[PDB]
RNA sequence: CGCGGCACAUCCACCUUGUGGUGGGUGUGGGUAGGGGAGCGUCCCUCAUUCAGCGAAGCCACCGGGUGACCGGUGGUGGA
RNA sequence: AUGCCGUGGUGUAAAGCGUGGCAGUGAGACGGCGGGGGAUAAGCUCCGUACGUCGAAAGGGAAACAGCCCAGAUCGCCGGC
RNA sequence: UAGACGGUGAGAGCCCGGUACGCGAAAACCCGGCACCUGCCUAGUAUCAAUUCCCGAGUAGCAGCGGGCCCGUGGAAUCCGCUGUGAAUCCGCCGGGACCACCCGGUAAGCCUAAAUACUCCUCGAUGACCGAUAGCGGAUUAGUACCGUGAGGGAAUGGUGAAAAGUACCCCGGGAGGGGAGUGAAAGAGUACCUGAAACCGUGUGCCUACAAUCCGUCAGAGCCUCCUUUUCCUCUCCGGAGGAGGGUGGUGAUGGCGUGCCUUUUGAAGAAUGAGCCUGCGAGUCAGGGACAUGUCGCAAGGUUAACCCGUGUGGGGUAGCCGCAGCGAAAGCGAGUCUGAAUAGGGCGACCCACACGCGCAUACGCGCGUGUGAAUAGUGGCGUGUUCUGGACCCGAA
């Protein structure tokens, strides 16, 4: 039983070339180059699906710092004070509030400042 | 266990008792599977063949010098990587056939026949065509009287050339002598129709 | 019934390993790994790297083998007692028929086991204990 | 093709009634004047082949 | 650590109470050489069954699906 | 001082031992500590070390930076420490 | 008695060639019979005598040197060659593994002899879990051709319109080639560059982006455009349909921000300035044989298991006991044997055999049990087939020298 290879062999080629659309140069036209690019791309996507969890926290913390310093308090002491007051809202929603409802953010800053200890160096 | 013998163009005349040690054996599925596989393996020819690089025509000398050309090292034009060259581990004429023990073969055949008898697919007749000349029309009418299924195994004696010819080219009908019964044919048939003397001969050959 | 109903017993047939068919199985070296001899050839069982091998640094077993040696097929009085509870005559043909001894061979009777049945054993080359046990049981031992 | 056994191995090893493989011992052919009777008696007899050699000697014998 | 999915091994209780499944804990799940276990796709044969000039195979596009190799649906082209 | 041998308790699932099937490996590198050769030079060389890492280990730190510090990736999350 | 196979405008037992079955030979050749013809047989059988002659000559034997036998010169028989020497005719001679004696067997140095066995250039008839145009023969095509070499030699590539040629009359542009319109055809999305018609590669049109930026060419975040669907307030012309607006969703593009040192091989360590790869398509590497060896999974039978050659059957079926493995070991061996060897040993060791979770009687202990016969019911095992891993002999996973 002699078997021609074409029918089985093109199944993976079509999927690689279909996932490699939009790459410039040989990387979208040639199967051997698209295969290497796909290796790199899926490793990159794996790495980035875990890096963006820190990336978004970085962005939220930056915006919370801006809003807090606008309301005359450091992000540092705002976080300490909110934990002391026992407020369990997370940074995503703190940043959302700082963008949308500055009056509510000011109220939160007042709560954190009130709960903060009288002398922060003891 | 008790089969009644039917006659062409008529009704019953006698009866035959099937011994339980030949028609009431349990069905060993794995055993029958091995036996049937061995049968089909022995049915092959295995007349496939290819040519190795030693048998492809020509290709004796080294095509060019080893060094100084910038090309790969080749050694022969009939090497397997060449178009038109030899085949590596290609098919060669084989003999597919197995040495299944006689006890296993006989046990599988007995189990298959027991399954047929237990489901009631064993029929016994005197002879197929009441004349001395073949007649497929009447033979087919008689078989259709006995059976409404497609695959039928007709077991008749080797001396009934008048009755073998009658059902010879009926589709779905298979003919074999009582001393050539086998698991594959029994298991492919839906009903097994014995001639009375064929059944008696098969029973006597096993006591 | 119905050939499309036969399947082999579980564990009876398992697929062969194909050894040069990609990284998810035995990948490219096909289990060889090496770069040395074993990557392309086999090493003979007799080779030991150049030191004197085990089959050459040991002395030959002493003695000769007798070209003219006679071999007896043996049977024990315990087997005789088991096989002939009723007693009676016990010949070499009876022994081969009962399957206690190979055919067309000289038979020697040995004396292992308990013999109680009165028997009349005819054979070659009885043992010392076999004769005593047979005669104590009450039979006879002819050659 | 029928498998051939090893001549020298079959001359130097043999099996017992339970399948153990036994051998003789070396250093006992000549130069025996300076060897005490303790050493010669130790070298006398037959011994079971070592567990680290049993596989290869079995392959040689079969 | 939290919440959800998967797998291996094992413990605790049932269904054939280890042929194997059912429920809950617990531990484990980076990997080259290499060992073991289970699968996908192609072709040919046998048995049963089912589609096809009211359009098979092959090819192309789109929409979907599975833990993986991969699969399905619709349409186009085509002609066994 | 450590290390080593034995022994009695306690703890610990994936330790150990015997016997078989199938292996690969037998070019190591750096770092810490103790030494030889060297000029008490080498990213030198040769040993020891129930020492580590790389090899075969991704992630964070060290500007970059196999072998240093932290820490061992089953998959997902726009949660937290 | 025909449902083999193939063809015919698409899967045909009944349309065709055929198939089952049955007939058919002037002549030539082959085989058989009957004759002709040719040849052989024209008394020696038996008994006694045991004197004589004969029974294959440069032969046998012997020696030297070699060949070949399981036998590599060895204690080297048997067989064959050359050189030398060189018999005997039955009261002889040769063989029985140096040689001698006895016994047994046979009758060298003359010739012929069927069958059982091997093979296929070739001719007929079938078949294939064989190939299907880079495959299968080198050769489906001018094939041992073209072409290459002084020569011996080496040695290719090239199949497919359609059911039918109905192979595009006629007109137009053009020197033609080629095309457009008509026309044939089910189809010209079949036009002799012709079945289907992938990819690399080359155009044309079009949506978005791109001329202040340092890019293993992607990935995550991400505005804005364009496209097509949909929930709103509106053109209510609304049966409308949707222009647009607001939202949402597909799909395309990606201004801008972060992260980010190709794949393979081989290495202590490679993005490496170490190796290999221009690209696509096709092809290209652990296979097979054997009652081989070892080990395992599974099935049959079981103290037995199993046949080989071969015989009979249209087959895969039935026979076939020769043999092999298991059944007792120990020892160099004679031998002995549940034991045997060593040994002076009734000393000890080596190897090999030998169940108690239990009762009965028994010498037996507080008990534990020591050996014997049974059960209280005490646990064995081999062998044949088929898979799989490794291995042996073969080219043995594939390619490669000088
Ligand atoms: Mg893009
Ligand atoms: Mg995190
Ligand atoms: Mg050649
Ligand atoms: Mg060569
Ligand atoms: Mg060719
Ligand atoms: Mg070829
Ligand atoms: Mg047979
Ligand atoms: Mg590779
Ligand atoms: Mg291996
Ligand atoms: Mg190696
Ligand atoms: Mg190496
Ligand atoms: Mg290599
Ligand atoms: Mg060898
Ligand atoms: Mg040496
Ligand atoms: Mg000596
Ligand atoms: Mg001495
Ligand atoms: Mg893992
Ligand atoms: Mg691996
Ligand atoms: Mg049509
Ligand atoms: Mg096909
Ligand atoms: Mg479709
Ligand atoms: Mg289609
Ligand atoms: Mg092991
Ligand atoms: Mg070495
Ligand atoms: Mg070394
Ligand atoms: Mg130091
Ligand atoms: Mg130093
Ligand atoms: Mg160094
Ligand atoms: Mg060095
Ligand atoms: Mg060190
Ligand atoms: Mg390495
Ligand atoms: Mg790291
Ligand atoms: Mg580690
Ligand atoms: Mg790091
Ligand atoms: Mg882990
Ligand atoms: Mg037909
Ligand atoms: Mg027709
Ligand atoms: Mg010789
Ligand atoms: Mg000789
Ligand atoms: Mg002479
Ligand atoms: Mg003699
Ligand atoms: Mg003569
Ligand atoms: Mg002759
Ligand atoms: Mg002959
Ligand atoms: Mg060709
Ligand atoms: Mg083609
Ligand atoms: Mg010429
Ligand atoms: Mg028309
Ligand atoms: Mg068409
Ligand atoms: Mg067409
Ligand atoms: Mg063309
Ligand atoms: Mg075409
Ligand atoms: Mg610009
Ligand atoms: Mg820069
Ligand atoms: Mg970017
Ligand atoms: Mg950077
Ligand atoms: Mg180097
Ligand atoms: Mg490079
Ligand atoms: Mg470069
Ligand atoms: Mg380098
Ligand atoms: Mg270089
Ligand atoms: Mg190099
Ligand atoms: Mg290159
Ligand atoms: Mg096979
Ligand atoms: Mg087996
Ligand atoms: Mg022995
Ligand atoms: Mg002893
Ligand atoms: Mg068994």
């Amino acid at each position: 039983a002699r078997v021609k290879r074409a029918v089985n062999a093109h199944k993976k080629r079509r999927s690689i070339l279909k996932a490699s659309r939009g790459y410039r140069g040989q990387r979208s036209r040639l199967y051997r180059k698209a295969k290497e690019q796909q290796l790199h791309s899926l490793n990159y996507a794996y790495r980035d699906r875990r890096a963006r969890k820190g990336e978004f926290r970085k962005l939220w913390i930056a915006r919370i710092n801006a809003a807090a310093r606008l309301n005359d308090i450091t992000y540092n002491r705002l976080i300490q004070g909110l934990k002391a007051a026992g407020v369990e809202v997370d940074r995503k929603n703190l940043a959302d509030i700082a963008i949308s409802d500055p009056a509510a953010f000011t109220a939160l800053v007042d709560v954190a400042r009130a709960a903060l200890p009288e002398d922060v160096n003891a | 266990l008790k089969i009644d013998v039917k006659t062409p163009a008529g009704k019953v005349d006698g009866a035959i008792e099937l011994p339980a040690e030949l028609f009431d054996v349990p069905a060993n599925i794995a055993l029958m599977h091995q036996v049937v596989t061995a049968q089909r393996a022995a049915a092959r020819q295995g007349t496939h063949s290819t040519k190795t690089r030693g048998e492809v025509s020509g290709g004796g000398r080294k095509p060019y010098r080893q060094k100084g050309t910038g090309r790969a090292r080749q050694g022969s034009t009939r090497a397997p990587q060449f178009t038109g060259g030899g085949v590596v581990h290609g098919p060669k004429p084989r003999d597919y056939s197995q040495r299944t023990p006689k006890k296993m073969i006989a046990a599988a055949l007995r189990g298959a026949l027991s399954d047929r008898a237990r489901n009631g697919r064993i029929h016994a007749i005197t002879e197929l065509v009441e004349g001395q000349n073949p007649s497929t029309k009447s033979a087919r009418a008689f078989l259709a009287s006995l059976t409404e299924r497609k695959q039928v195994l007709v077991v008749i004696g080797r001396s009934d050339e008048a009755g073998a010819k009658s059902v010879r080219n009926l589709p779905g009908v298979h003919i074999l002598a009582p001393d050539q019964l086998n698991t594959y044919d029994v298991l492919r048939a839906d009903d097994v129709v014995f001639s009375v003397e064929a059944l008696n001969a098969y029973i006597a050959a096993n006591t | 019934l119905k050939l499309h109903d036969l399947r082999p017993a579980r564990g009876s047939k398992i697929a062969r390993t194909r050894v040069g068919r990609g990284d998810g199985s035995k990948g490219k070296t096909a289990g060889r790994g090496t770069k040395g001899t074993r990557a392309r050839k086999q090493v003979p069982v007799t080779f030991e790297g150049g030191q004197m091998p085990i089959h050459m640094r040991l002395p030959k077993l002493k003695g000769f083998r007798n070209r003219f040696r006679t071999e007896y097929e043996i049977v024990n009085v315990g087997d005789i007692n088991r096989l002939f509870p009723q007693g009676g005559a016990v010949g070499v043909d009876d022994l081969v028929a009962k399957g206690a001894v190979r055919k067309n061979a000289l038979v020697k009777v040995l004396g292992d086991g308990k013999l109680t049945a009165k028997v009349d054993v005819s054979a070659h080359k009885f043992s010392g204990s076999a004769r005593a046990k047979i005669t104590a049981a009450g039979g006879s031992a002819t050659e | 093709p029928k498998a051939k056994t090893h001549s020298g191995a079959s001359k130097r090893f043999r099996r017992t009634g339970t399948g153990k493989i036994v051998r003789q011992k070396a250093n006992r052919r000549h130069l025996l004047e300076h060897k005490p009777s303790t050493r010669t008696r130790r070298l006398d007899g037959r011994t079971v082949v070592a567990a680290n050699d049993t596989k290869r000697v079995t392959s040689l014998l079969n």
